[PDB]
């Protein structure tokens, strides 16, 4: 049943992640210092979906070769519950965090089935003053984008986003370890490790959690509550599943537009922890699962062995 | 397939549903029989041209008068080649494809176009890319190449598409619904009468239009998008959007949603 | 008569500025990295509080002596229309970008006559195992404390945060330039000096506004829209507040706990922005108002004249 990772004990447990709409925009601005302010004011507020309004998280920087504009951009993603929810999230942060930001620009990210109205939306600010250009791409495709005017120029925002289905949230592996300044290492190298798979974000600052999300609570109708087991001031009692050596534990939350990116983030994090865990007192490494009978997806450590 | 024309026409002619698609299904000695002629004396098809078919998107016309009216129209697969002159009415209401022509074209070219290229490689006649008369538009959506000079009223009633021209006459762009023009070099007098959407790029320009006004030379994203737009297609024009551009707004007359860009100095 | 300061021309108008809720509080970490991480995840999504659910931004950073808690932290302010709204904001802010983030602990930051449940609300997340202890500061006044436990430790959050009454917000001035590139760079340098008044922020992205936030609409019932008279690309025609030299216009909006920053935040940015405004092409600096009867506080560029 025990598991062990380079030379690190790894649970023999599973992550429980669920299906969730997800959607992907390129924003490009003459600089990638201005693309990133943009960027970042759009993520913030944004580590869950059942308390912020989305989850939300910058995929990757683009140079200006690999976009649509030609300027430095960023490829940011945002997630959400149902379509409709997703689609409301993406109006208010677009709307209010990338059309405020100077010399930006709206592009679609990803690609996918199901539309989702942006640039026709956002055009309603321009008071009627707003036109529509169809072009056709460096692909051969043919593509319409709305010119709203502002004080600084135009703020060109492409009219429809694609939102992929089948974009999977909520995949999690968590770290137990001694001391808090050293195993907060192994986290952040962890996050490291998983933020460079293409299509996957951590949305939770700087990718780590410390307040464990658990499912029912005490008292009363609790939908979320602590999770007391890895509690380390809740200790030596029934019901804390952390061993005496261990005194702080770190969670890493995943969320990815495509299944194969969970799991793929997950691997690469699991296995970058353990390597240096041991210099930094990593003690054990678990998933945070619900039951199974919660989340479609279940992502076993058991099936993350091989080597990335 | 192709169509050899046996010599000079004696009337205009109407060479609507002689596309490649229709073409196809005909026999070759019925489709012979087909009349193009104007006129009650009329014109068959063997009458004008040397007709060898295949079961074949592509169709080629060896040889073109200016009196070949309605050619490529409502074309909505394969391809036409004119090797020669046309008439009036290229590619009417054309749906998709490509259409040709390797000399001049008549007046109304392009009109009603859906999708698809219609490509002249010689000179565009008046109202090229322009609405017929009592047209709710001109070019609708169908992509417009003229290598060679446009005459007036280049794209006038466009509703949507692109045009793509060497030179322009006077009064292009009028009543304009919307779209885009590039023409790579000069530009007659009075551009855009009642625009009233649309974008109109020009190298040189005649004069202005007093309800006209001069915006300034800003660097716009959608001048970036629409340079690697040209850019992909081949286009000559592609290098007028290189440099910094002056810009003038859509005629005030109407609702002032249209715009226009001349090189800086 | 209208001024002219160090050779750029003022426009002889007064920024149309709003009387608002306000609050600020202190967030430490063990390392300043990670207060700031804590910091600008919270600040994000907050360029507005009628779009955005609030007005947020980072005063200032503190130092392990300027802090109650001994460790590197950030003083964040947080703005709103209603002292109900404001404390709704804060509470889903502290609760999902504070809390969560690792090593954190939350401090009132602001004296102020209205007080605002913070810590204990947010101890229900402790599932009933949340503790209060009560200290007295360095000040000798006593303090309560909420130690809620979580995986890494224990999330400590003070009782009680205090809200300031005569907060303003929107103070604002606006700058006519001839480029993008250039005039971005006199903005730029205009909140730098704005943002060092203590007390005051700037919410939108990098604090420069591009869409002029215009009251009313041309057609229907519509709340906002945009500033025709300062958009470049409707130039010319009957309606146009700029010059033909002009070619961009950037704004800077302005909000502190008390009003007296909103007036010498606005001055060392109109002073810092003319210093070096010729050598970037800056045609003039004016201010948005609404027509004197929407907002309480005016301020008049005219006041603003004298040297900082
Ligand atoms: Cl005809
Ligand atoms: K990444
Ligand atoms: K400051």
């Amino acid at each position: 049943s025990d598991f062990t990772l380079n030379g690190i004990k790894v649970e023999d447990t599973f992550a429980e992640a669920f299906d969730v709409a997800g959607t992907a925009i390129i924003v490009t601005n003459d600089t990638p210092k201005w693309a990133m302010i943009a960027a970042t004011v759009m993520t913030g507020f944004a580590t869950s979906v059942i308390g912020c309004g989305a989850e939300a998280g910058i995929d990757a920087e683009l140079s200006p070769d690999e976009t649509p504009d030609g300027r430095p951009g960023v490829r940011i993603l945002l997630f959400g519950f149902e379509p409709n929810g997703l689609k409301d999230q993406l109006l208010k942060r677009v709307g209010q965090c990338i059309l405020t930001c100077p010399g930006t620009a709206c592009f679609a990210g990803v690609e996918g089935p199901t539309k989702i109205k942006l640039g026709g939306a956002i055009r309603y600010f321009g008071d009627g003053f707003a036109v529509a250009k169809r072009l056709p791409d460096h692909e051969g495709k043919m593509r319409r984008y709305w010119r709203i005017p502002v004080m600084d120029g135009e703020f060109l925002c492409e009219d429809s986003v694609r939102a992929v289905d089948g974009a999977v949230g909520g995949g999690n592996l968590l770290f137990l370890g001694r001391k808090h300044a050293d195993t907060l290492i192994v986290a952040e190298i962890a996050v490291e490790a998983a933020k460079a798979i293409p299509g996957a974000i951590l949305p939770f600052p700087g990718g780590i959690v410390r307040s464990g999300s658990k499912v029912g609570g005490r008292t009363k109708g609790m939908m979320a509550s602590t999770n007391d087991a890895y509690c380390p001031t809740l200790k030596g009692r029934a019901g804390s599943a952390l061993p005496p050596e261990c005194g702080v534990v770190l969670e890493i939350v995943i969320d990815a537009l495509t299944s194969a990116a969970v799991a793929e983030s997950m691997r690469a994090a699991l296995h970058a922890a353990t390597e240096i865990g041991a210099q930094h007192g990593l003690v054990a490494v678990t998933a945070g699962n619900y039951g199974g009978n919660l989340g479609r997806h279940h992502y076993h450590l058991r099936d993350l062995l091989e080597k990335p | 397939s192709t169509l050899r024309l046996r010599g000079d026409l004696p009337e205009r002619v109407d060479l609507l549903n002689i596309t490649p698609l229709a073409l196809s299904g005909l026999s070759e000695t019925e489709a012979g029989k087909l009349a193009i002629g104007t006129s009650r004396r009329g014109l068959t098809l063997g009458d004008v041209f040397e007709i060898r078919l295949d079961g074949s998107d592509s169709l080629v016309i060896e040889g073109g008068s200016a009196r070949l009216d309605r050619v490529g129209a409502a074309l909505s697969q394969g391809s036409i080649r004119v090797e020669g002159d046309v008439g009036q009415r290229l590619g009417e209401g054309m749906a998709a494809g490509t259409l040709t022509v390797t000399g001049s074209a008549g007046p109304y070219a392009g009109t009603g176009a859906t999708g698809g290229t219609i490509t002249i490689e010689g000179d565009a006649g008046d109202h090229a890319g322009g609405a017929v008369y009592a047209a709710k538009a001109g070019l609708d959506g169908a992509t417009l190449v003229i290598k060679g000079a446009a005459g007036d009223h280049l794209g006038d009633r466009m509703r949507r598409g692109m045009i793509l021209a060497g030179s322009a006459g006077a009064f292009a762009a009028s009543r304009m619904i919307a779209g885009t023009i590039v023409v790579s070099g000069a530009l007659g007098d009075h551009p855009g009468y009642g625009m009233r959407r649309g974008t109109l790029i020009a190298g040189s320009h005649g004069t202005l239009l007093p309800t006209f006004v001069e915006t300034g030379t800003p660097d716009l994203v959608f001048v970036r998008l629409l340079a690697q737009s040209l850019k992909h297609l081949g286009a000559a024009q592609a290098n007028l959007l290189s440099g910094t551009l002056r810009r003038y707004s859509g005629d005030l007359a109407t609702l002032g949603k249209g715009e226009l860009f001349v090189p800086a100095h």
